[PDB]
């Protein structure tokens, strides 16, 4: 019933969507150029790059050097994180080592340095974005589960009540938001309802409001003709055409010779002389729309703030109360143990430790981008409102503005969950090192082969292509590395791979 | 670091060189005057200029603009 992405697809959406070189870029493409007259070389060396990244030494002293670099943006740190996600995959009992051993460094770095409650609130190193993902696998399955439920509800709930009122195409504001920013400031419209006619032939109804523009309109249509479809396969509503036939002749285009100009208005419903009950036809084949560039506010935010109550507290439910992960329940009682060894007293600290590292790390980037796990594309309209919605959520677990306004017992009646939640996973059964080790076995062997697994590797070999010298340096400091001649391993893998070839 | 001196034979020089912001050696033919320098081999100097700020079409060059090339390589 509820549509969940494929693993690949939800891992790769979460991992690399929001990376550098944009949303189609080297990973989710595949998009690796060699000469197939180098393919077997290549792969050969790249494997001898995974056995590389399968030593411990090497890879601490890689982060750690890598880490060293100014030059090393905050995009560097979170697909790096990623591309060692997917490259480990394999082993993630191995990929959980690392993990543990920078955070213990991270942890006791964090200690004796200036504030201990500040740790893993930055998200300024890799291990950071390491635990993120590590949650993002653990939980795949119990989204898929429970957390999805209500999770789609809501955001179907919000995406309805976004549709139901007007929405400027220009500005992107609509009239029903939970954002104060992306409010519509009070123009008259009508929910009219058009009869559509889809030729691959078949005659669909649908309901779209008279001030859309006729982009918009052609949105909410493939919306309705293409449900069963996924997203993907779906036309972009600059590739179908949209007509209207009174009596034996007219073309609906966005922007044409009857646009009303004084700047260039965006044609709507309403413009067209088209009212309720019109037939479309549907053949797949500056500038201002609704605003030419307070208690209404108030009053529009607590309405839609009350019809969107139900869900927000159902998701918070399912979200707060249950079977909680096993993962989790790994991993704060790690947190437990680790802060009895490091002294750390406070209990708000601990508090704060597990905010920073679940419910923010998580539950927050799915609020905010249900795109992830759902096959649905969302606009900045509803991702606000839905934002508004992480806003609270987040504020639930801090122990201290419109987001602020709106919800204001909800707060606070949702912070004795969030307690009771944590206390709940204290007071429950121990998961060993080993049901765990398992947990992570089970995955790594049902995933591993679907996961683009060579061009992570070769894009973290451009990470050590690119330091190759701080790299070498570091492992010849170390004496293990030095021992297990990590940097000859290296230098040969490096003399493989290379680019520009001469023969001499 | 290591100092090798090789002269060309009936077959060229012996090697090839890859890489371009640090140029290594990828392959030797092994019964050329190479084989009979090391397979992984990092090239940091070349006929007396040193190739650290070497373009790969500079290091090729250097290597080539010569009858024999007496090169510094790094194992």
């Amino acid at each position: 019933g509820i549509p969940t992405l494929d693993y690949k697809t939800y891992t790769d959406r979460v991992f690399f969507l929001p990376s550098k070189d944009g949303d189609k870029d080297v990973m989710i493409t595949g998009k690796l150029d060699i000469p197939e007259s180098r393919r077997p070389i290549v792969e050969q060396a790249l494997y001898q790059f995974s056995n590389l990244l399968n030593s411990k030494s090497f890879l601490i002293n890689f982060i750690h050097t890598l880490e060293n670099q100014r030059e090393f943006s905050a995009r560097a740190k979170v697909y790096f994180a990623s591309l060692l996600t997917v490259a480990l995959h394999g082993k993630l009992e191995y990929y959980t080592d690392i993990m543990r051993t920078l955070f213990l460094e991270l942890m006791e770095q964090y200690v004796v340095a200036k504030n201990p409650k500040l740790m893993l609130r930055r998200s300024e190193t890799v291990v950071e974005r390491m635990l993120s993902n590590w949650m993002s696998i653990c939980l795949y399955q119990y989204l898929k589960d429970s957390a999805g439920e209500p999770l789609y509800k809501l955001f179907k709930a919000i995406k309805h009540q976004v549709e139901k009122g007007p929405v400027d195409a220009v500005q992107k504001k609509a009239k029903y938001t939970l954002n104060d920013t992306g409010l519509l400031g009070d123009v008259e419209y009508a929910p009219l309802t058009v009869s559509v006619i889809v030729q691959d032939i078949d005659a669909i109804p649908v309901k779209v409001l008279n001030c859309d523009t006729i982009s918009q309109v052609k949105e909410k249509i493939i919306d309705q003709v293409y449900r069963t479809q996924p997203c993907s396969c779906w036309p972009k509503p600059d590739s179908v055409v949209l007509e209207w036939r009174p009596g034996s002749t007219q073309i609906l285009s966005d922007l044409d010779l009857t646009s009303q100009r004084e700047w260039k208005r965006i044609n709507t419903l309403m413009h067209y002389n088209v009212r309720d009950g019109a037939t479309l036809i549907l053949s797949k084949v500056r500038v201002w729309h609704l605003v030419r560039p307070t208690e209404i506010y108030l009053t529009r935010l607590l309405s839609v703030k009350g019809t969107l109550q139900q869900f927000v507290d159902n998701f918070f439910q399912s979200v707060l109360a249950h079977a909680v992960p096993p993962a989790v329940k790994y991993f704060f009682d790690f947190l437990d143990e680790q802060a009895e060894k490091h002294d750390i007293r406070d209990e708000d600290t601990i508090h704060i430790w597990k905010t920073n590292s679940l419910p923010l790390r998580f539950w927050v980037n799915i609020l905010k981008n249900p795109h992830f796990i759902f096959d649905v594309h969302v606009h900045e309209v509803v991702d606000a409102s839905l934002s508004v919605i992480a806003q609270t959520f987040m504020d639930a677990c801090t122990r201290t503005p419109s987001n602020k306004l709106l919800y204001a017992k909800e707060i606070s009646t949702y912070k004795k969950m969030v307690e009771d939640y944590y206390k709940g996973i204290r007071q429950m059964v121990q998961v060993s090192d080993q049901d765990m080790n398992t947990h992570l076995a089970e995955i790594s062997r049902a995933h591993t082969d679907s996961l683009n697994t060579l061009v992570a590797l070769h894009q973290l070999y451009q990470y050590t292509q690119k330091y190759y010298d701080e790299i070498i340096n570091a492992l010849e400091e170390d004496p293990a590395a030095q021992k297990m001649q990590l940097a000859f391993r290296l230098q040969q893998i490096a003399a493989a791979l290379e680019n520009k070839v001469t023969d001499l | 670091q290591r100092c090798v001196i090789i002269q060309k034979d009936q077959h060229g020089f012996g090697f090839t060189v890859s890489g371009d912001r640090i140029v290594l050696v990828q392959s030797v033919r092994p019964g050329g005057a190479a084989m009979k320098v090391k397979e992984g081999d990092r090239i940091i100097k070349v006929n007396g200029t040193m190739v650290t700020n070497s373009s790969h079409l500079e290091v090729v060059k250097l290597i080539k603009s010569g009858a024999y090339v007496a090169l510094t390589l790094l194992g």
